[PDB]
C-alpha cells in the first residue's frame, strides 16, 4: 500500500529554453523519498497538486474526475479518453457512486467548458495543479517492466494542458473499465536544483531539503563537493501549532448609529466620537449600505480583517461633490485650507456617499454652511467654530461697512442640480495600529495557549513564528509589547489573562558538515555545536561527545596519526578502513635526550641536501569596462550612467 | 579562508621543531634556574608558573565553545550579549590547537633549548652542559669564555634575579599585555556592532518584518522586504571587508613572530636590537592567550 | 550579472521594450546602482589580494638577494641545515628556490 | 471583491468599463442582474461560485421558510430614473502575459 | 522669580517596554 | 524648586481640536508654582532592569554631552575626541 | 557630492522648497544612503593605504 | 544565458532558430606623450590581426 | 545630432573651450580622466564598439 517517490515526478517551470546550465528554483514539487499510495475507487482529497502514476497492461485507467462537493449541485470537470479522443468537460452534473465502463453521469445543464481532442508493461505519469483559476496538466511516459510496485528511477514531465476552469478542486476520483494499479502522491512548495544539458533537457536534480549533504550541494551550486569540512545553515524546526489571542468582545460596532443618523454636522463645525470595545466585522454592510468612495491610508484593506485597532476616531461632516476629491493627504482648496485638514503620517479610512434623497429638498435646502475666508491655514485636525466679521487689514469692524464681510458661505442643494452640486456625507475612520493597548478587533477566532513549543502566533494582529515562555518583567498598565536593541519584539502581553510571556527564535546552533570527495562516497559525518550527547537531525550511527561537539556518522579510534580534516580542539577527522574515522591529533614524535655534565656529542661525518621552495610573484593584470558591463549596447542606459563618471574612473585608476 | 588562515598561522609559529623532548627531572643546570619557565609533575596545570601569569592577565568573553539552547532560554532577564550573537545567526568556531598542546610545544623548545642547546635546528640534538653553551654564547659576541668560567657564580645569580624580577614585574596589574586585549576587543564590538545595526529601517515602514507581514498584503510588501534585503547584505559584507583587512594585520605579525622564533629561540643572532637590548644570548618561549611572548 | 536588485526585471530589454522610457529610467537606476556596487567590491577584493602577493614578492625579492648572490647566516632562512648554495629557477607567476 | 469577482496581484492586462443605461435599463426596475452577498469564506483569484443553496450562519443545512434561513443572492434593482451610481456599468477585463 | 529646571521633567516618549537599553530620542523636551 | 531627576507618566490623551495659545491657573482665595517651555531636542534615556527611565543626557548643553551621544555611552575613557565642527 | 543617486535632485534645497516633508522624507533617505555609502568607500580606501 | 541574457530565438515567419550577440568586443589602449608635446597618438587593439 | 560634449568656464562665467568627445579616442580619453591636459603613458579606453 505503501511505497517510495524514489526521484519521481520532476517537470519544466517554465517555457524558456536554457543549455548546460544549473537552475535553482522554488516551486511545488513532489520531494524524494516521500510517501505514496498505491490502489490495485474511493474519493481521494486534492491537496495542492498531485501526482499520479499508472502502472498498465490493458489500459484500465480511463480518465479522472475532479470536483468539490461531488453532487449536482457544484462544478465539476471530467478528462476522459473514450477510446478515440480525449475529451475535456467542465459542467454541473449528478455524479453516480459507482462510475464505470458507459455511463459516468445522469445529467448535465450548466455547463461552462468544452473541449474535443481530434481522433485517434506502460508507465503513464502525470502532474496536476491548481493555480489562480488554472489547472496545469503535465504528462511522462516510460516502458518498465515491473509487476508490483512503482520502479525507481529519475524521468522528466512535459507540460500538455492549460485549462481556465475556474472551479474549486479540493477531491477526485479515478475512472477504470469494467492487473492495474495507480500510484497517488502530495506536492509540496519546495527548492530544487535542476541541469540542463547541452541539448537543453533535465536529466538530474537535487532536493535541497532532504539531508545536509543536499543543502550543501544547494549552497555552493554544484554537483560534486571537494574532501573538507564546511558550515552549513544553522539548526531549524518548523513551527507545529497556531496561536491566536485576541481580547474577548461581544457587542457588534456600531454602524448604524454613525452611518445611519438623521442630523449629520456642516464641514465647519464637523463632529468626532470615540470607538472604543466592539467587534467591527464589516460584512453586514454589504445587504443595505454603500459607498461610493473608500480609500484608505497606512493598511492595506485585505488585512482588515486580521488585526486590531487601538484607538479608533470617527469624524462625520457633509460636503458638495466636487469637495470629495479634498478629504486627502497633501490637498489644497477651500476644504482642505479652512474646513478639515489631515496630515501626512494618517493612518485609518475615509468613506464618502451620496445622499441626495435625505439631505437635499426642494426649493433649497440652506441648513449646511462653510468657511472661505480666514487669516492663516489650519493645522491637521484643528476646528474653527467661531463666526467674527472678517476684514482684509486685519482690524474689526461692523458688517454693515466697506471691506467687512460675513465668513460663512452657504451650500445651496437641490434636488434638480447635478452631481457636483449634490451633498455628500463623509466619515473619516483613523486610528494606530500594533503600538498600543487595543479594544476594537476583527471578528477572528481565538485559541488556547502554547508553551515552550515552536508554533505561529497572532497577538492582536501581530503575527509570527517562535517558542513562547513565562516571563519575570513587570510591564506598566499603559504598555503591551517590549522590543530589544535591535528592535524585536520579545515580550507580550496575553489580551485574556494578563501575563507576561517571552517570545524567542526557533533555529540555533551551528552545524557542520564532514565530507570526503563525492567521488568517493554519499556518507557524511554532522558535528553540531551546542548539543550535549536532542536537537539533531536524525541518531545514525556512532554518537558520541568530543570537545569540538557531537559528532554523528564517525568511529572514534584510540591511535593517533596526521590529520587531513582538521575538525576543531585537537580533533581530526579521516577516510580509513571504509568508512570515517575521527582520533586526537599527533604532535610529533616521542624523543628522550639524558642532560650529563662532562659528556658530549660529536657529528663524525655528513650529507648534502637540496630543498625546494616555492614562491608566488605576481598575478593576473585585470581591466573593466563600465559602460559595457553596465549598460550593454544601450543608449538610453548610457545616457543614465552619464553623471556616475567619477565613480567609475576610481575603478580604473585602482586597477591600473 | 580568513579562519584556515588562523589555524595555518598558529602551526607555522609553534610548530618548529619536529621531536617532542621531555622535561629533564633536574631544572638545575650549572648554577641556572629554570624551575620557573618549565612544567612542574606536581601542580595540576600542563603549564609553567610565568605562563600561568600570561594566562591570567588576559580576561575572555565566551571562555568556551558551547552554548546550549535551554542555556539561552534560561537567562532572559539577563540580557546575555552572546545569546543574541547566536540568535542573530553570528557564530565562533573553536581553533585547532589547545592551549595545552601549545604549552607542550613551548615547554618541548624550552627543554630543548637547555639540554641541546643551537643543533636541533639544523638536525639532531647534540648534547652539551650548559656551561659550555654559555661559554659559546660569550665567545659569539667577541668576549673570550675564561670571562664565564672566571665569573659563573655572578652570572648565575645575575640570571636568577633577573627571572625574579621579571616574574615579579608580571604578579602586578599592569598593561604589558594591553595588545593581546585589543584582539579579543575588536572581535565583541564587531559583532556586536552587527547586532546593533539590525535596527535600521533602510528607508522603508518599519524595521519589523513581522510589523509589514502583519499590516500589508504580500504585494506592496515585497518591495518593502527587498530594502531591507539589500540593507542587511550591505553591513554583512562591510563587516567581512573589515574582517579581511583585521586579518591582513594579523598575518604579517605572525609572519615577523615566526621568523624571531625561528633566528632567536633556535639559534643566536647577530642583527642589531632584533631580539632584546644589547648583545644576544637566548631566548625563552611562553604561550599567551592568542599570542606568545619570548624573554 | 542576474539579479534584479529591487526592479521588475534583470533584464534591460524587457523594462526598454514594455515601459515607456518614464517609469523605466527609474527602474534602469537601481540596476547601475547594483552594478556599480558589484564593480566595487570586486576592485576592493582585487586590491587585498595585490597587497597580499606583494608581501610574498618582497620576500621572495630578499631571499633571492641574500641567498643566491651571497651565503646567509640567518638560522632556517634558506633550507634545513647550514645555508651552502641557492638556485633559482622560473615559474608561472612566481619563483623555485632550490 | 469577496465574493463574485477576484483579481490577484500580479495582473497583467488591462480593465474597461462603460455606462450602459440606455440598453441594459428598462423603466419599471429591470431585476435580471445578480450578485452573491452571503458566503462562508472568500473568493480565490480567478475563481468563480455558481451554486444557489440556503445559507445559514452556524453552517448546518436548512430549509429557507424557517429562521436564520436565508438565500444567498440578491438582485440588482435597474431603473431608468436613478442616480447614476445606481445605474448599470459593462466590465470587460482582458489579461494577458507578455 | 527666575530659576533654574535642573535635570526636571523627564517623561515616557512611547507605550513600549524597554529594559537594560540606551535610547536615543528626538522630541519636545524641557 | 528643588534640584534632583523625576521620570513622569501619561494620564490625558484629549481629543480637543483647540487652538492653545494662552493659559492660566485657577487657584483657591504659602503655594508656589513654576512654568517652564519645552524645545525640539535630542534626548538620550537610561533604562533599568525594572523598565524605568532612571538618567538621561542632553545632548545640546556642552560638548561632553555631544561626545557622550556621539558614542552611546555615560562613561568616557582617557584621551582626546574629535567632536562635531563648530555650529 | 553631486549625484542625485535617484532621486528628483542632488539638490537638498530643491526637494524642500518644492515637496511638502512627505513626499521628500523618502527622497532625502536616498540621498543619505547614497552620501554614507560615498564615505564608506573612502574610509576602505584609506584603511587599505 | 547564465545572466539572464537572451541569445536566442524563433523566427516567428520561418521556424529557424538565430542566435543573438553584442556588437561590442575587444580591448583598445592609447598610447601618448604628453599632451604638450603633440596631438598625436597610437593605438593598440588586442583581439585583432 | 545628439552628441556628448565637456565645456570649459572661464572665471568671467564664459565657455571658452570644448571637447566632442566621439570625434577620436584621445578625446574619449579626455572626456573619461574630465581633464584637458593628458600625461604620458598607455591607457585603457573604451571597448571597440
Ligand atoms: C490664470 C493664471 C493662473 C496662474 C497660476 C500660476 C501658477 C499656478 C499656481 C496656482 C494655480 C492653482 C489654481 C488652483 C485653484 C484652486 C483649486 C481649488 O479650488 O481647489
Ligand atoms: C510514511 O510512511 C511510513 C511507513 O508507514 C511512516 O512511518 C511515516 O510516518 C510516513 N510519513 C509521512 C510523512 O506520512
Ligand atoms: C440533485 O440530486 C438529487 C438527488 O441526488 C435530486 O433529488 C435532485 O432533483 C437533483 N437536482 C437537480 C437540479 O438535478
Ligand atoms: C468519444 O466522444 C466523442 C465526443 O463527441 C464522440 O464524437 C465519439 O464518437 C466518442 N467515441 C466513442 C467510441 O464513443
Ligand atoms: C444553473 O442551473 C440552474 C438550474 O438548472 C439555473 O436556474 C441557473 O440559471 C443556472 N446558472 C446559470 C449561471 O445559468
Ligand atoms: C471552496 O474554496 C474555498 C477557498 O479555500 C474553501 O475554503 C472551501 O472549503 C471550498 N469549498 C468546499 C465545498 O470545500
Ligand atoms: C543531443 O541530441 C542528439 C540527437 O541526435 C544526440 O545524438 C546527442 O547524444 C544528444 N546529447 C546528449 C548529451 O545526449
Ligand atoms: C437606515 O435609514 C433608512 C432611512 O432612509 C431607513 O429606511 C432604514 O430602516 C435605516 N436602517 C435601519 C437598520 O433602521
Ligand atoms: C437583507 O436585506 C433584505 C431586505 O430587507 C432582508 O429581507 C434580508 O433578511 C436581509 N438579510 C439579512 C441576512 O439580514
Ligand atoms: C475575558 O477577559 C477578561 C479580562 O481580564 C478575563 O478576566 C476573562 O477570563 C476572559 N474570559 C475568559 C472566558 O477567559
Ligand atoms: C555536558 O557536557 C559537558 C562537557 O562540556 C559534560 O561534562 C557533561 O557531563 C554533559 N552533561 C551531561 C548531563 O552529561
Ligand atoms: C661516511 O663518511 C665516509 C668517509 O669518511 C664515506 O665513505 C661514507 O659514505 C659516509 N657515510 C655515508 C652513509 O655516506
Ligand atoms: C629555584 O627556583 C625555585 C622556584 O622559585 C625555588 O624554590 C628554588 O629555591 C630556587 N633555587 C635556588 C637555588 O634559589
Ligand atoms: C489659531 O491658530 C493659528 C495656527 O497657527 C494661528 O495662526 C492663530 O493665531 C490662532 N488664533 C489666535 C487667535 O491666536
Ligand atoms: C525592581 O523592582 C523590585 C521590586 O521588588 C526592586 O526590589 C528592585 O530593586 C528593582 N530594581 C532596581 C534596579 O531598583
Ligand atoms: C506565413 O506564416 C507561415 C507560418 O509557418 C509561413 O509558413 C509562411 O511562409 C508565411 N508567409 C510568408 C509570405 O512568408
Ligand atoms: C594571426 O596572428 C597569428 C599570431 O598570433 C599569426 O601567426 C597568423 O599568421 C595571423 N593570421 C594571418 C591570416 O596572418
Ligand atoms: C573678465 O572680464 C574682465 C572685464 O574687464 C577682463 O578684464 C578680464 O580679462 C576677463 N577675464 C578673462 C580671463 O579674460
Amino acid at each position: 500500500t505503501q511505497h517510495t517517490s524514489s526521484m519521481r515526478g520532476v517537470y519544466y517551470p517554465d517555457e524558456i529554453f536554457r543549455s548546460d546550465t544549473l537552475y535553482l528554483t522554488q516551486d511545488l514539487f513532489l520531494p524524494f523519498y516521500s510517501n505514496v499510495t498505491g490502489f490495485h475507487n474511493p474519493v481521494i482529497p486534492f491537496k495542492d497538486g498531485i501526482y499520479f502514476a499508472a502502472t498498465e497492461k490493458s489500459n484500465v485507467v480511463r480518465g479522472w474526475v475532479f470536483g468539490s462537493t461531488m453532487n449536482n449541485k457544484s462544478q465539476s470537470v471530467i478528462i476522459i479518453n473514450n477510446s478515440t479522443n480525449v475529451v475535456i468537460r467542465a459542467c454541473n452534473f449528478e455524479l453516480c457512486d459507482n462510475p464505470f465502463f458507459t455511463m459516468i453521469f445522469d445529467n448535465a445543464f450548466n455547463c461552462t467548458f468544452e473541449y474535443i481532442s481530434d481522433a485517434f508493461k506502460h508507465l503513464r505519469e502525470f502532474v496536476f495543479k491548481n493555480k489562480d483559476g488554472f489547472l496545469y496538466v503535465y504528462k511522462g511516459y516510460q516502458p518498465i517492466d515491473v509487476v508490483r510496485d512503482l520502479p525507481s528511477g529519475f524521468n522528466t514531465l512535459k507540460p500538455i494542458f492549460k485549462l481556465p476552469l475556474g472551479i474549486n478542486i479540493t477531491n477526485f476520483r479515478a475512472i477504470l473499465t469494467a492487473a492495474a494499479a495507480y500510484f497517488v502522491g502530495y506536492l509540496k512548495p519546495t527548492t530544487f536544483m535542476l541541469k540542463y544539458d547541452e541539448n537543453g533537457t533535465i536529466t538530474d536534480a537535487v532536493d535541497c531539503s532532504q539531508n545536509p549533504l543536499a543543502e550543501l550541494k544547494c549552497s555552493v551550486k554544484s554537483f560534486e563537493i571537494d574532501k573538507g569540512i564546511y558550515q552549513t545553515s544553522n539548526f531549524r524546526v518548523v513551527p507545529s501549532g497556531d496561536v491566536v489571542r485576541f481580547p474577548n468582545i461581544t457587542n457588534l460596532c456600531p454602524f448604524g448609529e454613525v452611518f445611519n443618523a438623521t442630523k449629520f454636522p456642516s464641514v465647519y463645525a464637523w463632529e468626532r466620537k470615540k470607538i472604543s470595545n466592539c467587534v467591527a466585522d464589516y460584512s453586514v454592510l454589504y445587504n443595505s449600505t454603500f459607498f461610493s468612495t473608500f480609500k484608505c491610508y497606512g493598511v492595506s484593506a485585505t488585512k482588515l480583517n486580521d488585526l486590531c485597532f487601538s484607538n479608533v476616531y470617527a469624524d462625520s461632516f457633509v460636503v458638495k461633490g466636487d469637495d470629495v476629491r479634498q478629504i486627502a493627504p497633501g490637498q489644497t482648496g477651500v476644504i482642505a485650507d479652512y474646513n478639515y485638514k489631515l496630515p501626512c503620517d494618517f493612518m485609518g479610512c475615509v468613506l464618502a456617499w451620496n445622499t441626495r434623497n435625505i439631505d437635499a429638498t426642494s426649493t433649497g435646502n440652506y441648513n449646511y454652511k462653510y468657511r472661505y475666508l480666514r487669516h492663516g491655514k489650519l493645522r491637521p485636525f484643528e476646528r474653527d467654530i467661531s463666526n467674527v466679521p472678517f476684514s482684509p487689514d486685519g482690524k474689526p469692524c461692523t458688517p454693515p461697512a466697506l471691506n467687512c464681510y460675513w465668513p460663512l458661505n452657504d451650500y445651496g442643494f437641490y434636488t434638480t442640480t447635478g452631481i457636483g452640486y449634490q451633498p455628500y456625507r463623509v466619515v473619516v475612520l483613523s486610528f494606530e495600529l500594533l503600538n498600543a493597548p487595543a479594544t476594537v478587533c476583527g471578528p477572528k477566532l481565538s485559541t488556547d495557549l502554547i508553551k515552550n513549543q515552536c508554533v505561529n502566533f497572532n497577538f492582536n494582529g501581530l503575527t509570527g513564528t517562535g517558542v513562547l515562555t513565562p516571563s519575570s518583567k513587570r510591564f506598566q498598565p499603559f504598555q503591551q509589547f517590549g522590543r530589544d536593541v535591535s528592535d524585536f519584539t520579545d515580550s507580550v502581553r496575553d489580551p485574556k489573562t494578563s501575563e507576561i510571556l517571552d517570545i524567542s527564535p526557533c533555529s540555533f546552533g551551528g552545524v557542520s558538515v564532514i565530507t570526503p570527495g563525492t567521488n568517493a562516497s554519499s556518507e557524511v559525518a554532522v558535528l553540531y555545536q551546542d548539543v550535549n550527547c536532542w536537537r539533531i537531525y536524525s541518531t545514525g550511527n556512532n554518537v558520541f561527545q568530543t570537545q569540538a561537539g557531537c559528532l554523528i556518522g564517525a568511529e572514534h579510534v584510540d591511535t593517533s596519526y596526521e590529520c587531513d580534516i582538521p575538525i576543531g580542539a585537537g580533533i581530526c577527522a579521516s577516510y580509513h578502513t571504509k568508512s570515517i574515522v575521527a582520533y586526537t591529533m599527533s604532535l610529533g614524535a616521542d624523543s628522550s635526550i639524558a642532560y650529563s655534565n662532562n659528556t658530549i656529542a660529536i657529528p663524525t661525518n655528513f650529507s648534502i641536501s637540496i630543498t625546494t621552495e616555492v614562491m608566488p610573484v605576481s598575478m593576473a593584470k585585470t581591466s573593466v569596462d563600465c559602460n559595457m558591463y553596465i549598460c550593454g549596447d544601450s543608449t538610453e542606459c548610457a545616457n543614465l550612467l552619464l553623471q556616475y563618471g567619477s565613480f567609475c574612473t576610481q575603478l580604473n585608476r585602482a586597477l591600473s | 579562508g580568513i579562519a584556515a588562515e588562523q589555524d595555518r598561522n598558529t602551526r607555522e609559529v609553534f610548530a618548529q621543531v619536529k621531536q617532542m623532548y621531555k622535561t629533564p627531572t633536574l631544572k638545575y643546570f650549572g648554577g641556572f634556574n629554570f624551575s620557573q619557565i618549565l612544567p612542574d609533575p606536581l601542580k595540576p596545570t600542563k603549564r609553567s608558573f610565568i605562563e600561568d601569569l600570561l594566562f591570567n592577565k588576559v580576561t575572555l568573553a565566551d571562555a568556551g565553545f558551547m552554548k546550549q539552547y535551554g542555556e539561552c532560554l534560561g537567562d532572559i532577564n539577563a540580557r546575555d550579549l552572546i545569546c543574541a550573537q547566536k540568535f542573530n545567526g553570528l557564530t565562533v568556531l573553536p581553533p585547532l590547537l589547545t592551549d595545552d598542546m601549545i604549552a607542550a610545544y613551548t615547554a618541548a623548545l624550552v627543554s630543548g633549548t637547555a639540554t641541546a642547546g643551537w643543533t636541533f635546528g639544523a638536525g639532531a640534538a647534540l648534547q652539551i652542559p650548559f656551561a659550555m653553551q654559555m661559554a659559546y654564547r660569550f665567545n659569539g659576541i667577541g668576549v673570550t669564555q675564561n670571562v664565564l668560567y672566571e665569573n659563573q657564580k655572578q652570572i648565575a645569580n645575575q640570571f636568577n634575579k633577573a627571572i625574579s624580577q621579571i616574574q615579579e614585574s608580571l604578579t602586578t596589574t599592569s598593561t604589558a599585555l594591553g595588545k593581546l586585549q585589543d584582539v579579543v576587543n575588536q572581535n565583541a564590538q564587531a559583532l556586536n556592532t552587527l547586532v546593533k545595526q539590525l535596527s535600521s529601517n533602510f528607508g522603508a515602514i518599519s524595521s519589523v518584518l513581522n510589523d509589514i507581514l502583519s499590516r500589508l498584503d504580500k504585494c506592496e510588501a515585497e518591495v518593502q522586504i527587498d530594502r531591507l534585503i539589500t540593507g542587511r547584505l550591505q553591513s554583512l559584507q562591510t563587516y567581512v571587508t573589515q574582517q579581511l583587512i583585521r586579518a591582513a594585520e594579523i598575518r604579517a605579525s605572525a609572519n615577523l613572530a615566526a621568523t624571531k622564533m625561528s633566528e632567536c629561540v633556535l639559534g643566536q643572532s647577530k642583527r642589531v636590537d632584533f631580539c632584546g637590548k644589547g648583545y644576544h644570548l637566548m631566548s625563552f618561549p611562553q604561550a599567551a592567550p592568542h599570542g606568545v611572548v619570548f624573554l
